[PDB]
């Protein structure tokens, strides 16, 4: 028996740790996830009671978009509708999202804007794409951001939600902007994304951007196919389209670009993102080719992050800088390399690859100083990187002094990357 | 377990759990018609993947006795009305296209589980899919 | 300032006057007010040679000669002191 | 210290000791900031001593922003008038709109991108309406102080005036607006030479008619050069001639802006006795050359490096007939004679 | 050499220096016998997190800024042998490895009332609606009214 | 049942502090016009005699003291100090001339300022072995048995300081900006000067931002097409740079309103994370404490993804300073260590602060207990031999000041046990401080008085509740040392008084607050 008071007298640290690791699974009716169902010599198979008739006929249709996923084992689906009716009513739950919204979005991620029991409730989705809690904004605006806001004005404002289509089919878009519009509430959102699972876009794609300019608090845009990317968030080379793109004043407002899953963003020559002027961040979730000698980089942009990637080439730094020592490649590995583990490189571990460093001895101070000059001249003032899951960088990887310190490039699942030098 | 990585990164969460609702109605109904015998009666049955039959014809028999075969026999008269009926057959060619989709999967996955029996020949399918959509 | 054999045509006009633009400022803005060349090894400076220049320059101006000057300046020089100092009638004082 | 400075600006003391100025000027920006002072208006809650205290900031805040456009060089980084709004007693209030609309004409100068139509406009509009302002203020001929108030004020409005027709004629060439550049550079001159023969002839030591009549010499002398025109020519000699009669307290700076015309009046000279060339696009003259080699040479007089290897120690800085008449030219009337 | 980890109590726990180098506010405390106070710990669980530290001296642990080696990491057959213990004295050594900054115990001490949270009985939900109050008992009667149909 | 008013007395704390122990005991000179002399007598005969004091041996010993034991403070500013004998050998051949260049006056300051912080950074037994007591005495006409150490060593510095002032004036330094200027004041601003001279040091640095900024350099990365002289120049501009920010966010206030620093280190901004991490970590330990005292002044609480962003950074500027070289064999790289290890450990004092001000996180006040003692063990270890002189670098009473006027205010309004213990070592550790620092010790000594016997005033009067909100002569007290300090740096009253003959107009409880302002007046820590 699980004590919630005992809980949630404990100060808020460890309660931010505790739902930091309880990503959202709320409840205890979880689908397995999707590593242990293709691990298997077996497959789970369905083989129904009086009551449970009553809730598969009377709750199970109001929530039949979003759960009809999980028909294979409907054990699942009897077991989850009792959780349905007091697990968004918890305290447990109620206090993750005070401590969410205390901590600005960084425990549990993205609410979501829906459209289900005639309403147009928030919905909270976990990484199994399974709606788990569902609010309308006037309870969600009174008991969980009315809780931690008591008094300061800088926090009763609630501009995090995404709005995510592809979740919800295109009349339900079409119905969910509209009595978004008839409130004022097109500044509560906070990001959107898209879906569409030569210039022909969806419907409820064209729904979206036609009211993106009316958001005023809109950053963090996203795509999810590579037929879709080349359409509105490249520049392509295309400079008038009046309609059915994205309206360059809402080009302007946003922060980061997330891409998600895609073959390659140079399926053309360049992949340029010569617009979008004021985005600081960009983050590659499931690309699987990249080529950064191919990407244009705006003027002041800070944060390249990219993660589950199968093939990097690189920004091929090594082959300018072979022209400024003038030497060749097998002499610079073999007498240019020093291989320096003095404390700061031993502190994040990288057990599996090897960093590496020129020499300070035997290159004169200067040369030297235009041996970084090039790494900056490819960078163009960029600081954060964060090479997640990758396999096989063609280049070798060459990062700055003043980046490769501070932690700012991270390589994290380091198991077919190799030899990263450090100049 | 070498090619597990890059077979849940080729879908979504959802997508994969839509497809495996789907080849779980096949291999409901693949047991119900005892193509793949079941190991034993009120247990939870756990048919592995090395031995699940998946061809072009049982995949496409499949379809018909699910999909296109639209028995229903209390139920069939509700295919009067011409608008109810374009939504119902776009829903209808909108699931053909994604039981081809999971059945190709299911096809993906056993192939790297030890079974030679998934071939799919997708050529027939594409054309069985063209004719729905003429 | 523009933007082989010989030619008549007018292209170097429009670039040329765009290039006045640039022109003006660092020649007859910058160039000619705003710059001093200095140099710093032959740049002599102490407080020997100016503390009694300044000693003779204030004991030259006489009592009623700056009495004066500052009815000049409040007769004849209204629209630059008010700006700054307000009324130059209270700094008889 | 901020009113002794703004007392010591209204002469050629920013100009003899361009540095010194811009270190007294960053020094006054941080004695008036000492205040804190973000609102100049008269409350009625406050003390009335007060308040009068912060109408005289308002007007020594007016006042230091103008000070503080005029000086607006590269050896000047620290600004104060970045903490005020932009259009786009009553009458010290009027000076301050006119050089806050001479500040946004020539933010231009430096920038590469040319200002848009609509912005031109709408500064012509407000030209136009403070003409009508200043062209009501009226003046006592017997009290002077008035008669050079309306001087400062018209003087003032007819330099906006001839630097947004001259950026009309540049940036896009407009129909019919050589004809009002000409028109408001007689105005110019006609304010001048009319300040001789009223006996007031201090009125053209102030120095706005230093820096008024730089701008309109050396453009009409740029223009005369490549585009001749008979009513230019006669403007030009009307330059000529103020030129040569603007009164003897600016000393140096007469002098260089005479040494500057001339040259620019040789320039004339090599322009017609050298015959253009061309590459299809690009365009060769020596002329251009000349024009581009005086803007690197200033460039580099202003480039503050060399001070700093200066000041770092041990560190010793180690650095067809088109050249030649270049080098001639260049060695005959330099352009680095109108420094100090 | 060695440290001395002085309790709340008032014992001493003499532990190796590399293995109490897993504390990071220790081993920036040794950049000064070098004792130090850990003033809200009771012993038996600051002998908890000395014996945590004994077993991981060997093993290797995720860089503290991640998403998916940190929360998607499953606790070692150790770890989950190990925290069986009271909720209270779980709470305890979960404090004791905030105060220490150790993070790989408040790791993977802390997945555990993450799967001790999530997995329960939708029953005992239901049950503990408003253990503490966060409605008005008009709201309480409202939500009552709107699930009474079903049970 | 306990006291509901902590949390919103803490609130009250994070005010007080600003107001206090930042703003009115560093920050505030307050000077009348009509009382205060000027005179270009006095000083041109004194700062010839302090000029005439020093000699050519004494004046090399101070030079080699700085080469051995101070390598972590003039290095960022003026390079290696083995360029610079070479001025000392100049400034001596030169001495007897009468016609100065300016690039010859401004090295004289230099290395004058440089004597400024060898005086002032030297133990009294190495100072006693160079000087000599009595000519300084038959000069300045005072108590003739007045040793080094019992406040002497402060007066020379000071005079020092001045002379080195004196000589940036014959420069006519605001005509002819350079980077020597620069240079000098990044050396003078790691002595007290910034504190003796609140309003002259902030002018100073206001010309040092004009004279920076005269150079329009805003990448201090080498480019490819750069003059190898002009890359190394460049370089060292940086690190002038970045010391510049350092020694300019310290001095950040109402009376110091033109800034130079421009970037943030965490989470637009111009200038960062373009620079290697040489010397630049002093200043990014810095904007790591400009992160957390920027909510002194400010009325709204930090947000915890911030103080968690300032906590992650605290620990990798803990293993970057483990992460340095062990040069043992010079003994600046440990005072180095020194610097930028208290610098660490105050912003991690400054930033559990916080926590238990602003949101009570777990233990937050036993970590604020534990860098407190940790700020202890880094003073108090200095008390040995060869590293005396460590203890007086302005950090350490900046860092005394907020830590014991913070344990001195928590100790009135919560009866702990290990509160107590640390307010007992603190005060043994504050009467144990350099003498150096002068009057403002004695400043910082009678505020924490000054906060001992408030709390004996806390014990005596009881507690009036009203429902809403509380009363009590110790809340009134406190409310009224931040009005008057208010009162004090408001410089709209010199205004009034300046700008023409304009004249400046505008129970149970208040007996006990008025004599307690009366018999301990907060006018005292201003001087
Ligand atoms: N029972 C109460 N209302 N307590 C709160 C009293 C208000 C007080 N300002 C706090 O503390
Ligand atoms: N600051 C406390 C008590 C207080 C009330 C009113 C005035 C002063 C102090 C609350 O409020
Ligand atoms: N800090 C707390 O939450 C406990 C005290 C608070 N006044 C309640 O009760
Ligand atoms: C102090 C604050 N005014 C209360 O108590
Ligand atoms: N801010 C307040 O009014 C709280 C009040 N001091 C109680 O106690
Ligand atoms: C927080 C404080 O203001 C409240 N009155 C309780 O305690
Ligand atoms: C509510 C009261 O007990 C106090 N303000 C707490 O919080």
């Amino acid at each position: 028996s699980f004590n919630p008071v005992r809980f949630l007298e404990l100060p808020i640290d460890i309660r931010k740790e505790v739902y930091f690791h309880l990503d959202g699974n709320f409840c205890g009716a979880h689908p397995y996830p999707i590593d242990i169902l293709y691990k298997s010599n077996d497959v789970e198979l369905p083989g129904r009671s009086k009551r449970s008739k009553k809730l598969l006929r009377y709750m199970y249709p109001v929530f039949a978009t979003y759960l009809n996923i999980f028909e294979y084992s409907p054990q699942l689906i009897e077991k989850w509708l009792e959780y349905a009716f007091w697990l968004r009513y918890d305290c447990l739950v109620l206090d993750c999202f005070k401590v969410n919204h205390l901590y600005d979005g960084t425990l549990i991620d993205a609410l979501e804007w829906t459209y289900l029991d005639n309403e147009l409730r928030l919905a909270y989705f976990n990484k199994a794409s399974m709606l788990e809690v569902w609010y309308t904004f006037k309870e969600y605006k009174k008991w969980v951001i009315d809780s931690v806001a008591f008094d300061e004005l800088d926090l009763l404002n609630v501009s995090n939600i995404q709005f995510n289509i592809d979740n919800l089919t295109p009349q339900l878009v079409d119905k969910c902007l509209s009595i978004l519009e008839q409130k004022d509430l097109f500044a509560t959102i906070g990001e959107v994304q898209f879906g569409q699972d030569n210039q022909l876009t969806s419907i409820s794609v064209i729904r979206t951007i036609r009211s993106m300019e009316s958001m005023k608090s809109l950053r963090k845009i996203t795509v999810r196919g590579e037929k879709l990317y080349e359409l509105l968030i490249n520049f392509h080379g295309f400079r008038d389209n009046p309609g059915k793109t994205i309206s360059y004043i809402v080009k302007r407002r946003i922060n980061e670009i997330r891409l998600s899953r895609m073959n390659q963003i140079s399926r053309t020559g360049l992949a340029d993102f010569t617009r979008w002027d004021n985005l600081q961040k960009l983050v590659l979730s499931r690309v699987a080719y990249i080529d950064l000698n191919s990407i244009v980089f705006p003027k002041n942009f800070k944060s390249l992050t990219m993660k589950r990637v199968s093939k990097i080439k690189w920004w091929n730094i090594e082959e300018n800088i072979l022209k400024e020592l003038k030497v060749d490649k097998r002499t610079f590995k073999s007498l240019y390399i020093k291989e320096d583990d003095s404390k700061f490189t031993k502190f994040f571990n990288l057990r599996h690859t090897r960093i590496k460093e020129l020499d300070k001895s035997e290159i004169n101070q200067i040369t030297y100083l235009r041996c970084q000059a090039i790494v900056w001249l490819s960078f163009r003032t960029l600081n954060h990187i964060k090479l997640q899951n990758v396999s096989e960088v063609f280049n070798n990887i060459i990062v700055p002094r003043a980046l490769f310190d501070s932690k700012r490039v991270e390589i994290y699942r380091c198991e077919k990357i190799s030899q990263v030098l450090v100049i | 377990e070498d090619r597990f990585q890059e077979l849940v990164d080729s879908l979504k969460p959802r997508t994969a759990h839509q497809y495996k609702t789907y080849y779980t109605k096949y291999i409901q109904w693949c047991q119900l018609n005892q193509i793949i015998p079941t190991p034993e009666d009120n247990s939870v049955n756990s048919v592995p993947y090395k031995d699940l039959p998946i061809s072009a014809e049982l995949i496409h028999w499949f379809l018909l006795d699910t999909l296109i075969t639209d028995d229903k026999p209390g139920e069939k008269r509700e295919e009067t009305e011409d608008l109810d009926e374009e939504e119902e057959n776009s829903f209808k060619i909108a699931t053909l296209k994604k039981i081809i989709g999971s059945l190709n999967f299911l096809s993906k996955l056993c192939k790297v589980h030890e079974n030679p029996n998934a071939n799919i020949d997708t050529k027939y399918l594409e054309s069985v899919t063209k004719l729905h959509t003429h | 300032m523009f933007n082989i054999t010989a030619s008549s045509s007018k292209e170097y006009l429009p670039d040329l006057l765009l290039f006045w633009q640039n022109y003006e400022y660092w020649i007859t803005n910058i160039g000619l007010y705003k710059t001093k060349q200095r140099d710093l090894t032959r740049t002599p400076a102490n407080l020997d040679t100016d503390t009694e220049e300044c000693m003779f320059w204030m004991n030259y101006l006489q009592k009623d000669q700056s009495f004066q000057l500052m009815n000049f300046a409040m007769e004849n020089l209204g629209a630059l002191y008010f700006g700054s100092i307000g009324d130059i009638s209270e700094l008889y004082l | 210290l901020v009113q002794a400075y703004l007392i010591l600006a209204t002469t050629t003391f920013p100009y003899d000791e361009p540095l010194l100025a811009n270190s007294l000027l960053t020094q006054c920006i941080h004695t008036f900031k000492n205040f804190h002072v973000d609102d100049f208006r008269p409350l009625l809650n406050d003390d009335p001593v007060e308040s009068i205290a912060k109408v005289t900031l308002g007007r020594i805040f007016y006042r230091l922003c103008g000070c503080d456009y005029l000086q607006s060089g590269p050896r000047k980084p620290i600004a104060l008038h970045t903490e005020v709004s932009s259009l786009l007693n009553s009458t010290e209030v009027l000076y301050w709109k006119i050089i806050s609309l001479d500040r946004d004409l020539d933010q231009y100068l430096n920038k590469s991108s040319k200002p848009p139509l609509k912005t031109l406009d709408a500064i012509r509009r407000e030209l136009d309406i403070f003409q009508y302002k200043v062209d009501s203020l009226e003046e006592d001929f017997r009290s002077n102080n008035s008669r050079f108030q309306k001087f400062i004020a018209l003087f003032q409005i007819s330099t906006v005036s001839w630097k947004l027709f001259k950026m009309y004629l540049i940036y896009y060439d407009t129909a019919d607006s050589l004809l009002k550049v000409i028109h408001y550079s007689k105005v110019i001159i006609s304010l001048i030479v009319n300040n001789f023969h009223a006996k007031s002839e201090f009125f053209n030591r102030h120095p706005m008619v230093m820096q008024t009549i730089t701008r309109v010499v050396s453009f009409i002398s740029f223009y005369q050069i490549f585009v001749e025109s008979a009513a230019v020519k006669q403007l030009l000699v009307d330059l000529t001639e103020l030129t040569a009669n603007l009164p003897t307290i600016f000393g140096s700076k007469l002098d260089k802006l005479v040494y500057l015309t001339e040259r620019l009046s040789k320039l004339k000279l090599l322009w017609d006795k050298v015959q253009l060339l061309d590459s299809g696009d690009s365009f060769y003259h020596p002329v251009f050359k000349i024009l581009q080699n005086d803007i690197k040479i200033i460039e580099l007089k202003n480039d503050e490096m060399f001070s700093l290897i200066k000041g770092l120690g041990s560190l010793v800085p180690l650095n067809s007939d088109f050249r030649t008449i270049v080098e001639e030219f260049q060695s005959e009337y330099n352009i680095s004679d109108i420094l100090s | 050499s060695n440290v001395v980890l002085v309790s709340g109590e008032g014992e001493r726990f003499t532990v190796d220096k590399k293995i109490a180098e897993r504390s990071l506010l220790l081993k920036n405390y040794l950049n000064d016998e070098i004792v130090m106070p850990v003033p809200n710990v009771r012993s038996s669980v600051l002998q908890k997190v000395i014996e945590w530290a004994e077993h991981h001296r060997d093993s290797n642990f995720p860089d503290e800024d991640d998403d998916d080696s940190r929360k998607s990491a499953p606790v070692d057959s150790w770890d989950r042998e190990f925290l069986k213990v009271d909720q209270e004295m779980l709470y305890e050594i979960i404090l004791a490895a905030n105060y220490l900054n150790i993070k790989p115990l408040l790791d993977a001490g802390c997945k555990v009332v993450a799967e001790m949270i999530r997995g329960r009985s939708p029953e005992e939900i239901r049950r503990t609606f408003n253990i503490v109050n966060d409605f008005t008992p008009e709201e309480e009667a409202a939500i009552r009214r709107e699930n009474e149909w079903a049970e | 049942s306990s006291k509901e008013y902590l949390p919103d007395l803490l609130l009250f704390w994070q005010n007080y502090e600003y107001w206090i122990t930042n703003i009115g005991l560093y920050k505030t000179k307050q000077r009348d016009l009509t009382r205060t002399p000027a005179n270009l007598d006095t000083d041109t005969e004194e700062c010839m005699f302090w000029m005439n004091y020093l000699q050519k041996d004494q004046s090399f010993q101070l030079m080699n003291f700085a080469m051995e034991n101070l390598g972590a403070l003039y290095f960022g500013s003026i390079g290696d100090i083995s360029e610079l004998y070479l001025r000392v050998e100049q400034y001596w051949d030169r001495r007897a001339d009468k016609n100065h260049s300016v690039d010859g006056k401004y090295w004289d300051a230099l290395i004058w300022s440089v004597f400024t912080m060898c005086i002032y950074y030297m133990p009294v037994e190495k100072l006693a072995e160079i000087f000599s007591v009595y000519p300084l005495h038959e000069y300045l006409g005072s108590n003739k048995r007045l040793n080094w150490e019992d406040g002497m060593q402060l007066v020379m510095c000071q005079n020092f300081a001045r002379c080195s002032l004196f000589q940036l004036k014959q420069c006519d330094f605001m005509a002819h900006p350079d980077i020597r200027l620069v240079q000098a004041y990044l050396i003078l601003a790691t002595t007290t000067f910034p504190y003796d001279e609140p309003l002259l040091a902030n002018s100073l640095l206001t010309q040092c931002i004009h004279t920076f900024k005269n150079f329009h350099v805003d990448d201090f990365r080498p480019l490819l097409n750069d003059d190898p002289v002009e890359s190394i120049a460049k370089v060292t501009l940086g690190r002038i740079f970045y010391r510049l920010c350092g020694c300019d966010y310290l001095q950040s206030g109402p009376r110091k309103p033109i800034a130079l620093h421009t970037e943030v280190s965490s989470l637009n901004v111009d200038v960062y994370r373009e620079e290697n991490s040489t010397e630049v970590l002093y200043w990014k330990i810095i904007s790591l404490d400009r992160d957390l005292d920027q909510y002194l002044n400010k009325s709204s609480k930090p947000p915890l993804k911030t103080l968690d962003a300032i906590r992650r950074e605290l620990d990798i500027f803990q293993y970057k300073v483990d992460s340095l070289e062990e040069d043992f064999r010079s003994n600046n790289s440990r005072f180095q260590k020194f610097i930028a290890l208290f610098q660490i450990s105050t912003v991690s004092w400054k930033l559990f602060k916080m926590y238990l001000i602003y949101y009570d996180t777990a233990d937050s006040l036993l970590k604020v207990i534990h860098y407190s003692k940790v700020i202890i063990s880094l003073i108090v270890n200095n008390f040995h031999a060869k590293s005396e002189f460590f203890n007086r670098h302005p950090m350490v009473m900046q860092t005394i000041t907020r830590v014991v006027s913070f344990i001195s205010f928590y100790q009135i309004f919560v009866e702990s046990a290990a509160v107590k213990q640390l307010l007992v070592d603190l005060t043994e550790l504050t009467a144990n401080l350099p003498t150096i620092f002068g009057s403002k010790l004695d400043k910082l000594v009678y505020l924490t008085e000054r906060l001992s016997k408030l709390k004996l005033l806390w014990d005596k009067v009881q507690l009036l509740d009203s429902g809403d909100s509380f009363y009590h002569p110790v809340f009134k007290i406190l409310q009224n040392d931040i009005k008057i300090i208010e009162l004090k740096n408001d410089e709209m009253f010199s205004l009034i008084k300046g700008l023409g003959s304009l004249v400046p107009l505008n129970s149970d409880f208040r007996t006990i607050v008025e004599e307690f302002q009366s018999e301990y007046n907060i006018s005292d820590i201003l001087s």
